[PDB]
Parts: structure tokens; sequence; C-alpha cells
RNA sequence: CGCGCGCUACACUGACAGAGCCAGCGAGUACUCCCUUGGC
């Protein structure tokens, strides 16, 4: 992926998918950015496709 | 038992927005979850 | 209803007297 | 040494500081004139304890005022309570105790909140 | 006194603006109406004679024709042409309709009925050439739309007889008047007890609301020189 | 003087409402309302943020023009701006003085005394009223009629309340408040 | 059509009143002995002046 | 507590600290408590819907007393002041100091004047 | 008074959209169908992956 | 047709050729706050004047035959005189302490 | 109400002569005195009834 | 397609222009609105 905006603990991600259909396949899932941060894909984002 | 366990299901509190006469349960969430579970399994 | 109760009770008693 | 008293003033989140020292009658809020400081329609409300005291009480002093925090109603209220509590404390420390009791009796007799930080509290009906 | 300079042109006879409560004027509310919907046409005795005969509850109530002809009387009466008439409708679901002066209702009952169903759902009817609101559905109680100084009257049968001319001269100078009429076919006169000043009777015979308001408005047009 | 503009210097003597109008020689016509018209304690501007609403009957003990202005700010976008509301009061008293050659408080107390109703019905049974509900229904009618004539008006709400109040003092039928209060009285007599 | 000044002497205990209206005890301002009970809606306390039209009738529940 | 039942009617509350003084109104309706909450608490009890009311003080409370003409209530605060408040219009009809008016001292074991 | 004409539809129903220009009428129809369709497929995928 | 300010010195009154008259207040700059108006003459009002004694009443000659008296409170003229026959176009009050009305 | 007061007072007279529930009758008598005293001292016809019930009591 | 929970539009509660005047949460070597014509 690539991070778009970064609040403290949650975060948006930019250039990874195209469609929130694909994300709604990818719900609740596991995501491990390089450094060592385990984390959870929660939910699709609305306006940027 | 149907009437007195009414949180088996979901109902609008308003009634109809317009009253038409021409001649209440609008759904069953538990049954939908059940049958969707069955299909998704099978 | 108790005040008007004893009130019209008194009234009927007056009629009987 | 020099005639000086210093007195606060309280609201929700307005708060005001005022310094009463000897003078000939100048009055400024933050350094600007009193007739300049308010939303100008509440200027009468600020003028109030002056109009109960009579200016000759204010004739011998000079007050700087600080205000900060909060909106307009808040600010003007802080200015008036600082005015009142400051002039009472100045009379307390520097003229007759009977005159302090005079201003306190008169001003309180008018309006209660001109001397007490009665805080907006949180006690609804329980 | 001056001779009150003549009118070298004719006058337009503006209707009454909605914010004016000053003047004497005449309003009528067609209360106790029966305009129900079926599917999408209103519920009548035309074809629904059979379905209300099957379900066995007062086919003689499904009578929007009464309303149609009575509003025809009211809209076509010259008090509306000069602009001294104003109409509300009230129905047993509790619904209020403002009927304005500056409208023609189709004389055709079926176009009228479809107009009424469209009114009952959209809750407004706009003009074609003009953007103004013509038929507009509004809310209870009618007291909010009724001016204060009026004689809040209804017509009945067992009430005594006064003359309508006598009553319209009895009326106050600034004081407008509305009339509450129960436009049902058959039924008791309890429909406006919560609003009525006094029930009157105009004639010895039993009457329709149309001839009621018609004779009434003609007498008021006499007493107000129309 | 220290810093007091020339006009305040002029009215250094006694308390004037808006520093323009005195409370001194103002009679109370209604001996009933002699309590619930608070005219004893002077106020320099009714923008006095005090808690006259907690316990029983303290909308009474606060002075009346505060009640007026609080009632005036009773509708949607008119829910915050108490300063705008006292601005209406200042403007309108300027109006009614230039319209009446009189004291505006005298006009106001005459208006509320004259427009207090005495009896009305409940869901219909006709009964008598209480003095607080009198003054409240009075000031409410004044405010609502003012806004009703100022609804889509070109005349502003300030002049509308001004005209409503002077008509209320005059007692003629030209006021909505009088028309309504008389309707309440006549329907009270009607049911009886 | 005269008008009667009156005053509340005492508010009453257990009328069983429908709605916020209250039955109250009033004594006249003129004929101060003549004291009856009548009907008053709205908030009311003891000992305060009122103004009425119809005095002869006694108010019921 | 209630003298016939003897069991606990009710805890009241609204006090930043212990209640130093207690007084009742002779009519039977109104309570006052006074406490180092910097509060004078008028307790509206024997209507149905109970309430409190604060008289905020610039100081702390040591004692409260009443007028038999039950409109008036007075407070002794430890800075010395005494205060009479109108009890309905819960507002200060008057206040006065008492420091020098009781300043009688030099108790032994004190190195003060 | 110049009386006015009640603008309305003869065969009225709550369930047909009424637009003079057929182009924007069908455009609104296709838009609404695409919207409810996308919600439906989102529903399907979410329940599946859960 | 005639602007006239009350001798107090803050309010003007004037009459147009439509027969209406306006009355409105002004401070000491650009203030134009409309107080009241009247359109009852139905005919050009030529002259109007405040009373030099009362703060409330005025006169107005309208061009028809009518001369009339008004008080600022109501919405009706207090009095009305006729008698003239052709265009009446001037008029005023009577100065004097004894010259009351 | 005071229209009902004379009927009540006459019944108090009946109980006074036909003595039954003495403290009840006395208490209710005193109570109606204290809620209506000025009307009582102002009235005329009650004076005879009060004299009679007074003798009886 | 149905539904409520929010959000937005709806005209005197006007606009536009100038002038004048007051806050609380706020600090991880950390936060960016895209995607593209040309040229270096």
């Amino acid at each position: 992926g690539t991070p778009w905006k970064i609040f403290k603990n949650t975060a948006f991600i930019k250039d990874m998918f195209n469609s929130s259909l694909e994300i709604a396949k990818f719900e609740g899932a596991a995501i491990r950015t390089v450094s060592g941060i385990r984390g959870q894909i929660k939910r699709a984002l609305s306006k940027p496709e | 038992r149907e009437q007195f366990n009414p949180f088996q299901f979901k109902t609008n509190a308003r009634g109809p927005k317009f009253e038409v006469t021409t001649n209440v349960i609008k759904g069953r969430p538990e049954l939908s979850r059940a049958r969707s579970e069955e299909k998704r399994r099978q | 209803m108790a005040g008007e109760r004893i009130a019209e009770a008194l009234e009927l008693g007056m009629t009987d007297l | 040494s020099v005639q000086a008293v210093q007195v606060f003033g309280k609201k929700k989140n307005a708060t005001a500081v005022a310094r009463c020292v000897q003078g000939k009658g100048l009055i400024k809020v933050n350094g600007k004139p009193l007739k300049l400081f308010a939303p100008e329609i509440l200027r009468a409300k600020l003028y109030e304890p002056i109009l109960i005291l009579g200016t000759d009480k204010f004739a011998d002093v000079d007050i700087r005022i600080r205000v900060a925090g909060g909106g307009h109603t808040s600010q003007v209220y802080a200015v008036r309570q600082a005015i009142a509590k400051s002039i009472v404390a100045y009379y307390a420390k520097y003229v007759d105790e009977h005159s302090k009791n005079l201003l306190k009796q008169e001003l309180i007799q008018f309006d209660r909140s001109l001397l007490v930080a009665d805080p907006r509290r949180c006690e609804p009906k329980k | 006194p001056p001779p009150a300079l003549p009118q070298l042109v004719a006058e337009q006879h503006v209707p009454i603006p909605p914010n004016d409560k000053d003047t004497k004027r005449l309003i009528v509310v067609l209360s106790n109406a029966s305009l129900e919907t079926y599917k999408y046409t209103l519920l009548n005795s035309d074809e629904h004679i059979g379905i209300m005969r099957k379900m066995n509850r007062d086919i003689s109530d499904a009578r929007p024709d009464i309303t149609h002809q009575c509003l025809l009387t009211l809209l076509d009466s010259p008090i509306n042409k000069a602009g001294k008439l104003q109409i509300y409708i009230q129905t047993a679901k509790g619904v209020l309709i403002e009927v304005s002066p500056t409208v023609r209702i189709p004389r055709t009952f079926k176009r009228f009925a479809g107009l009424m169903v469209q009114l009952l759902h959209r809750l407004s009817i706009k003009g074609t050439n003009t953007n103004e609101k013509l038929l507009k559905v509004i809310q209870n109680p009618i007291t909010d739309h009724l001016p204060p100084n009026c004689r809040k009257v209804t017509l009945s049968f067992d009430a005594p007889l006064v003359r309508v001319r006598d009553y319209v001269d009895t009326l106050g100078p600034n004081e407008s008047i509305c009339v509450f009429v129960g436009a049902m076919a058959k039924g008791p006169d309890n429909f406006a007890d919560a609003y009525v000043d006094e029930k009157i009777s105009i004639s010895n015979y039993s009457l329709s609301a149309s001839v009621a308001c018609s004779k009434f408005c003609h007498a008021c047009e006499d007493a107000w020189d129309i | 003087y220290d810093v007091l503009p020339k006009e305040v210097l002029a009215e250094v003597g006694s308390v004037k409402l808006f520093n323009r109008w005195s409370y001194d020689d103002i009679e109370i016509r209604d001996i009933s309302l002699t309590d619930y018209i608070q005219i004893r304690a002077p106020v320099y501007i009714p923008h006095s943020a005090g808690r006259y609403a907690v316990k029983r009957f303290r909308k009474a003990n606060c002075p009346i023009i505060e009640r007026l202005t609080n009632s005036l700010m009773m509708h949607g976008r008119n829910n915050g701006k108490k300063l705008m509301a006292v601005r209406i009061v200042a403007h309108a008293f300027e109006i009614i003085h230039l319209m009446t050659d009189q004291n505006p408080i005298q006009v106001a107390v005459d208006a509320i005394v004259n427009c207090g109703p005495r009896e009305d019905s409940t869901r219909r049974q006709a009964v008598d009223v209480s003095p607080l509900r009198r003054v409240n229904q009075a000031i409410a009618l004044l405010t609502t009629g003012a806004r009703e004539a100022a609804f889509r008006n070109v005349k502003t709400i300030a002049e509308c309340l001004a005209e409503e109040l002077i008509n209320a003092a005059k007692g003629s039928s030209n006021s909505y408040a009088i028309k309504k209060k008389d309707e309440l009285e006549r329907v009270a007599k009607s049911n009886r | 059509a005269p008008v009667k000044f009156v005053k509340v002497t005492r508010v009453l205990g257990r009328t069983g009143s429908r709605g916020g209206v209250t039955q109250v005890r009033v004594e006249f301002m003129d004929d101060t002995t003549r004291s009856i009970i009548r009907n008053v809606k709205g908030p009311v306390r003891e000992n305060d002046i009122l103004v009425l039209l119809e005095s002869e009738r006694e108010a019921r529940r | 507590w209630s003298v016939q039942t003897g069991q606990l009617l009710d805890r009241l509350s609204g006090h930043e600290g212990p209640v130093s003084s207690l007084a009742f109104a002779p009519d039977g309706s109104v309570l006052v408590s006074g406490s180092w909450d910097r509060t004078a608490r008028i307790w509206s009890i024997f209507s149905r819907t109970q309430t409190s009311e604060p008289l905020q003080l610039q100081s702390d409370v040591l004692d409260v007393a009443f007028r038999p003409d039950s409109k008036q209530i007075a407070i002794s605060t430890l800075d010395g002041q005494l205060t009479f408040w109108s009890v309905s219009e819960a507002q200060q009809v008057s206040g006065v100091d008492g420091r020098r008016d009781v300043s009688g001292g030099r108790r032994i074991t004190d190195r003060r004047t | 008074i110049k009386t006015y004409i009640p603008k309305f539809e003869d065969d009225f129903d709550p369930d047909k959209h009424y637009d003079p220009n057929r182009e924007r009428a069908e455009l609104a129809k296709l838009k609404a169908e695409h919207k409810r369709e996308r919600k439906g497929a989102l529903r399907e995928l979410r329940k599946d992956a859960q | 047709h005639c602007g006239e300010i009350r001798p107090d010195g803050r309010v003007l009154v004037a009459g147009e050729d439509t027969g209406r008259m306006q009355v409105f207040d002004v401070g000491q700059g650009t203030r134009a706050v409309i107080l009241k108006t009247w359109h009852i003459h139905k005919q050009p009002v030529w002259v109007t004047k405040w009373s030099p004694t009362e703060l409330t009443t005025l006169m107005s000659c309208s061009d028809d035959k009518t001369v009339r008296l008004w008080d600022l409170p109501s919405n009706d003229p207090t009095r009305l005189f006729t008698g003239h026959t052709d265009y009446v176009r001037c008029g005023a009050f009577m100065p004097g302490s004894a010259n009351s009305n | 109400p005071f229209s009902t007061i004379p009927s009540l007072l006459t019944f108090l007279n009946l109980f006074a002569q036909r003595e039954l529930n003495v403290p009840l009758t006395c208490r209710i008598l005193f109570f109606v005195l204290k809620t209506h005293h000025k009307q009582i001292v102002a009235s005329r016809t009650m004076r005879a009834t009060l004299e009679k019930v007074r003798a009886n009591l």
C-alpha cells in the first residue's frame, strides 16, 4: 500500500486497491507494515475509490 | 409467545407514512441470519 | 371522591331529616 | 507601601485581574479606556457600580484591569466584579472600615453577584 | 363629505393575503370529509360500491362528489370572484386542506379525483404558469388558521331558526365569519363541537351542505352588496 | 467624572432604564398584578444573567423587562442572541417614546395589565386564571404577535413590537394580542 | 357587568384535579367575609390577589 | 430519620465536606445545613420534588440560625462575618464583620498579641 | 381574480418518477439502480468474508 | 410636497402627489427609520403641519377639499373639516396660548 | 364549601344531642371553625344553630 | 425497493462593503488534495 493520512493509532491507506468491493472482501483482516506493526484492516473508506 | 417476545424481529414504530386502503412484521432477522448461515455453509 | 362523597351523603341525610 | 491592592474576578471561564492604586481617576481595561471596552450596549451594565457609588469614591484611585478567557458577557461580568471587589478591598486597606461597610451594604443590597464567585454548578433535581 | 372620486378604470379585486387577519371576510370549512385512496383512485360508490358492499361498512360515506359539488358552489360564487371567500377542508383522518381563491377546479369529477389523490400524497399543488401554491395540505387545530374575532358557526337541524340576513347583520364590523359544514351524507352534528360557537338552522327542511353554503353566501353577498 | 460619557454624566442622578427612562412615577393599574409586576428594584439593562428560574416564582421577582426580552428570544434562529433581543428592546423603546411622548415603562405596564386575561377553558370547562400565568400568557402573546406581523414584513420586528405594544396600551382591537385575549375572554364567557 | 377583586387565602389539598388546574379558596377584596372556592389553572401560591367575573356560582370538581 | 418509623429515611448530599451546622425552619418545611464546602445549603424537602439550593459563600460556614418570622435566615462564617438572607428570594439582605467586634485574646501558650 | 390551473398528473402514483426530459429521467433511474445494486453486492461480500 | 420636522427636532413628515404622507425619524446623520404613514386622503395631500403645542397631533390639507387632524397613536384621523370648494393648498395651527385649538 | 357548611353543622348538632364518636365530632367542629370563622361570625342564621349545638355539646 | 438515525437546501432571519472586538481542548524527527502537457 502507501499511507495517505496518519492520525495517531488509526490510518488511511492510498494506492493499494481500486474498489471498496475488494476491500469488503478484505474486511477485518491482517496487515503488517514493514517496521513491525501488526494491525487490522477494518473498513472501506468512502469517497476516494 | 410470538407477540410477547417481540425482539425476535424489527418493526417501524410509525405505521405507514400514508394510509391507503385496498382489500406488524416486516421481517425476521434471526431467520435471515439462520438461512444465510445455511447457504453460506453449504 | 371522598369529599364530594361525604358531601352528597350529608345532602341525602338532610332530605331524610 | 505605596497604596496598592490587587483583586481578581470570576466567571465560568472568564477571569479578570484589577489593580487599585492611588490616583486622580483614570480607568483602563488592558490599557484602553473603559468607555471603549465592551460590546458597547453592555457598557451600561459595566457602568453600573459606578452609578451606585458616585464617582467621588472613584476620584482618588487609578485602576489597571486585565481580562482574559471567555466571551463577551463573560468578560464584562468579570470587569464589573473586579471593579466592585477591588474598590471594596481598597477601602478596606486604606480608609475607614465604616466606609467599606457602606459600599458593601449598598452594592450587595443592589445585586448579589457583584461580590461572590457564585459558580455555575451541576446539581439538577436528584 | 367628499363625493368619493370615481373609478375611471375597473378594479382587480385582489384576494386576501395569508398574513391578514384584519378584515371581515367569509371562510367555510368542509369538515367530516371522506377522501380515502384505493389501488390509484379515491374510494367512492362508483366502482367501490361492490367492495364496500362486500366489506359492509357504510358505502354511503365514500362520497367525494359531495365535496366536489360543494367546492364548485364555493369557488364559482361571486364572493370568491371579488375575493372575499376562503376555504378549508377537514376530514376524519384529521386532515386540513387550504383551498385558495385563485384556482379553477376541473368540473370533471375524475380529473378532480386524481387531483385530490395527488394532493393527498404530495401535500401541495402548484400552478402551471405561476409558481404559487394553490391547494395546500395543513395541520390541526383549525384555530391556528382561523382569525380570532369571528363567529365560529356551524349548521345543524335541531338548533333554532334565525334568518341568515339577520345573522349577517348581527355580525361585528371587523368580524369575519367561517362556517363549519359536515359534508357527509348521513351522520350526527357532533363533528365540530370542540370548535363551534353555536349551531343554527336556516330552513325547516333538511338540506345539503351545498345549498346550505350557497344560500348562505348569496345572503352575505346581498348584505355586503355583491 | 472619571470616564463616563456626557449623557451618563447628565443622568448621574437616578437609575434610568437604558440610561434613558426612569421607574419613578409609574403606577400599577391592576391591584392583582401589584405583586407580579416587579418594579421595585432598578436594573440598568435586563441582560442580567441571574438564576431567576430555579425554584418557585422567581420569573416573578426578576424585573419585568428581563421577562420581556427572554420571551422575545423564543423561536429558531432567535434562540441565542440575547444581545440582539435587548437591541430590539432599546430600539423599540426609542420608537414608542417618539411615538407616544410618554414613558416607555408606563406604556409597557399599561400594555401588560390591559392584556392580561382572566378566564379560559381546559379540555370544555371554563375556569379562572392565576396571576403568573396571566403575565406569562400576556408577554407570550405580545412576542408571538410581534413576530407574526414581522414574519414576512418589510417592517422590522423592533417596530412591530413597538406598534404591538402601543396598540396594547391603547386597548383598541387593532392589536393581535388584544384580539386573542378578547377571544379567550369571549370563549370563557361562552362556555362559562 | 361588574368585576370582582378577590384573593387566595388557601390552596386546597386533594381535589383529584384533572390536569394542572387547581381548586383554590378565595376571599373577596370588597366583601372580605364572603369566601368561596373556585377553579384556577396554572401555577398559584397562597395569599394573592385575583380578578373574576362570575362570583355567584360555586365551582365544582 | 423519621421519629415514628425510626428507620433511615434518606441521605441528603451536595456537600464538599462535613456538615458543620444544622437548623430547621419553624414552619416544618425548610432545612438549612451549613458546611465547609463553602456552602450554605437550603434543603427544600417536604414538597414532593425535593431540591437543594446553594448560597455560595466567600468563606466557610460555622453556624446557622433562623427567624421565627420564617423569611429570614442568618449565617456565621469563620472570617467573622454574619449574614442575613431572605429565605425565598435566596439573597443577602445584609452582611457585617465581627472580627474586631470579638477580638479578645492573648490566651496563654501563645506568642501572638 | 385570475384563477390558476392546478399543475398535476392525471394518472398519478407514488412509484413512478415524473420528469419531462426522458434523458435525465432514465439517467436518474440508471443511477438509482446502480446505487442499490452496489449496496447489494457490498452486502453479499461482507457477509461472505465474515 | 412639504417636509416638516416636529419642533422637538428628530422626526419628519411629508406628503407625496399620490396622496400618501409619511412620517419617520432621523438622528444627526443618515438615519431614515420609517415610523408611520397614511394613505386615507386617496388624493394628493398638499400641506401638513405638527401642532406647535402638542407632541402628538398634526393637520393636513389634501388637495380635494379636505383638511384634517391626526394624532400619532391611532391609525385614524382625529378630526376632519370641510367647507372649501376648490384646491385647498395651505393651512396651519393658530399661534397663541389662548389660541388653544 | 360554605353552602354545605350549614348542613354539616346541623348534623354536628344531631351528633351532639345523639352523642356518638365524641372526639371525631369535636375535632371536625373545631376544624370547620378555623377554616370558616369570619364567615361564621359574619353570618346571622348560623347564630341560632350554633347556640343550639353549643347547648347540646 | 421499505425503513429511521444524521447531513444539506430552502428570503428578511437580507445582501455587500468597511470598521471594532474575546476563548478551550492542542506538540512522536511528525503532518503533505490529486494526477498529468511541456522544458532543464
